[PDB]
Order: C-alpha cells, then sequence, then structure tokens
C-alpha cells in the first residue's frame, strides 16, 4: 500500500496508547484520593441503617 | 553515466600521445586493436539492442521528497505525535548524512588513487573537505548511543551550546 498508510496507522496507535496511560494515571490518582477521603461513588463503605430506628412514642418520656 | 561530475568531480584526463622510436611493433597496440573488434562491437550491438527495447518499453519513476515535519524542539513533551514525527524526521536525516559521509569517502578515496604518487600534495582540498564533515559528524552524532534519537542530540547539541557559552565568557 505505501508508507502513508503504516504511517498513519502508528500515530492512530500512538495516540490510543498514550489516552490509555493517561486514563490509567488518572485512574490510580482518583482511586487514591477517594480511598483517602471517600467522597466520591468508591469507597463507600457502610453504616447503621435509619429505616430501623423505631421513631415511635415511647414508654419513658426521655428518648 | 547517470552520475555527474558536480556530485562525483573528476579531473580531464590529460594522456601524453605516443612516441613509438623504436622498430619493434606494440603488442598492445594490436591486442587492443583485435580486442575491440572481436570483443567489443558484439557486445555495444547487444547493448544497443537492449537499450531499444527499454526504448520501447520506457518507464518513470520518481524520488518521493519528504517535507519538514514540526521538528523536536517547537513541540511540547509527552505528546507522542510530534515526539513520532520528529523522531522519523531526524532519522531520515541521519541515514542523509550517514550516505553524505559516504559520497566525501568516495570523494578522498577517488582522488587518492587518481593522483597516486602526487597524493599528500594535491589532495589537499579533498582531505580539507573529509576533515571538516568529520568534525561535524562528530559534533552532531558521534557520542549518541545505540539508542540514538532526535531528543539525545538536542541534549548534546544543548550541553555543547552550553560549554561554548561559558568559554565565550572569558
Amino acid at each position: 500500500d505505501g508508507p502513508e498508510k503504516n504511517y498513519e496507522k502508528t500515530l492512530a496507535i500512538l495516540q490510543i496508547e498514550s489516552e490509555k496511560a493517561e486514563l490509567r494515571l488518572k485512574e490510580q490518582e482518583v482511586r487514591r484520593l477517594m480511598r483517602a477521603r471517600g467522597d466520591g461513588p468508591w469507597y463507600q463503605f457502610p453504616t447503621p441503617e435509619k429505616e430501623f430506628i423505631d421513631h415511635s412514642p415511647k414508654a419513658t418520656p426521655d428518648n | 553515466d547517470s552520475w555527474d561530475k558536480d556530485v562525483y568531480p573528476e579531473p580531464p584526463s590529460r594522456t601524453p600521445a605516443p612516441s613509438p622510436q623504436t622498430s619493434l611493433p606494440n603488442p598492445i597496440t594490436y591486442l587492443t586493436k583485435a580486442y575491440d573488434l572481436v570483443v567489443d562491437w558484439p557486445v555495444t550491438l547487444v547493448r544497443e539492442f537492449i537499450e531499444r527495447q527499454h526504448a520501447k518499453n520506457r518507464t518513470y519513476y520518481y524520488h518521493r521528497q519528504y517535507r519538514r515535519v514540526p521538528d523536536i524542539t517547537e513541540c511540547k513533551e509527552g505528546d507522542v505525535l510530534c515526539i513520532y514525527e520528529a523522531e522519523m524526521q531526524w532519522r531520515r536525516d541521519f541515514k542523509v548524512d550517514q550516505e553524505i559521509m559516504n559520497i566525501i569517502q568516495e570523494r578522498l578515496k577517488a582522488c587518492q588513487q587518481r593522483e597516486g604518487e602526487n597524493y599528500q600534495q594535491n589532495c589537499a582540498k579533498e582531505l580539507e573537505q573529509f576533515t571538516k564533515v568529520t568534525k561535524a559528524y562528530q559534533d552532531r552524532y558521534l557520542d549518541l548511543g545505540a539508542y540514538y534519537s532526535a531528543r539525545k542530540c538536542l541534549a548534546k547539541q544543548k550541553q555543547r551550546m552550553l560549554e561554548e557559552r561559558k568559554a565565550a565568557r572569558q
């Protein structure tokens, strides 16, 4: 086919690999920041549920 | 003769005329005349037939000049596209400089063989051109490794320019 086909294919391959490397580094930094301070969707450790707290009036008023 | 005297210089031959002061015949002249009549004429006829066939089926091929892509100096680091294009054009220029060096070496060898016993005197300009091109090649491509690159060549040039600038201070 000629040298231009291999040239442009190499450029496309390099762009794909560079974007993948950038995204991998971004993923590492995002995971580290989330686990350091959990504020995104990931590393959300559980907590006792609100929906099983009895809010009805008790036998004792001081509750 | 695809080659031209502009890139492959050759001084004009100055052969002396014969002065046959002896009466003996010259076996060299007799053998050259017979060699022409026996060997050179049929070979010339065969080559002329071949060239006639080529002129019948004549075709052409071209050179493929490349244009200058942006170099390694004028685009940001980590950009693999610009680095790839600069690396490819630097490897292209490296191969071209290799063949420039080969041309100069061929010219030097031709000068030495042509002049023979007078090579120490009249090959002054060929030796001077060889020395200058050798110095430039050593300045640009010598200490680079087996992984020689545009980045390594740029680093070597920047170090050399820094040393020259520091020497120019005093």
